[PDB]
């Protein structure tokens, strides 16, 4: 659900902050 | 030739030595005894991948906290949920979704297993939900040459 989403939101964001080292 | 499932594991006990009593919740010893764990948890490996997980679990402290408290509270499935999040953030990968998604699942570990509170079979189906969930990352992992060459060359 709605929960569910939102937390795949924010760890594929933060995967991306740490590519950018 | 290690399987995400014995890395996370291994990282999972890691994580239980270094916090609380340092005991095992008899759910990560049944894992390792189902799941053929051959990684020792005190591996170079494991204590290189430990600190970059740790890293991104201080750094995102809150997100992280706030994301799982969210996640328990509203699942009726743990272990089925937990597949649920991990096809959404794979949509289809980069090492830092990897390790994004290995640091969340260790974290969730170390917060069912430190809070004695928790009923046993909500820290069972998660345990089983994040390593059985895990095994989606063994075909992109092997073309990159398995976690060890990525920790130790990349
Ligand atoms: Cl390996
Ligand atoms: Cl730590
Ligand atoms: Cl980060
Ligand atoms: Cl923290
Ligand atoms: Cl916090
Ligand atoms: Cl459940
Ligand atoms: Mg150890
Ligand atoms: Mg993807
Ligand atoms: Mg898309
Ligand atoms: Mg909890
Ligand atoms: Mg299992
Ligand atoms: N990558």
């Amino acid at each position: 659900e709605q929960w569910a989403r939102e937390i795949g939101a924010q760890l594929r964001r933060m995967a991306d902050d740490l590519n950018a080292q | 030739a290690y399987s995400t499932r014995e890395i996370l594991l291994a990282l999972c006990i890691r994580d239980s030595r270094v916090h609380g009593n340092g005991t095992l919740h008899p759910v990560l010893e049944l894992a390792a005894r189902e799941t053929p764990l051959r990684l020792s948890p005190e591996d170079t490996v494991v204590l290189r991948y430990h600190v970059l997980l740790e890293e991104i679990i201080e750094r995102n402290s809150e997100t992280f906290t706030e994301t799982w408290n969210r996640f328990i509270t509203h699942t009726e499935h743990v272990d089925l949920d937990f597949n649920s999040v991990f096809l959404e953030i794979f949509h289809r990968p980069s090492l830092g979704r990897a390790l994004a998604w290995m640091a969340w699942c260790m974290h969730a570990c170390r917060t069912l297993c430190c809070n004695q509170s928790t009923p046993y079979y909500v820290v069972d189906l998660s345990v089983r939900g994040m390593l059985e969930a895990s095994e989606g990352l063994d075909g992109w992992i092997h073309q990159q040459g398995g976690w060890s060459t990525l920790i130790e060359d990349n």
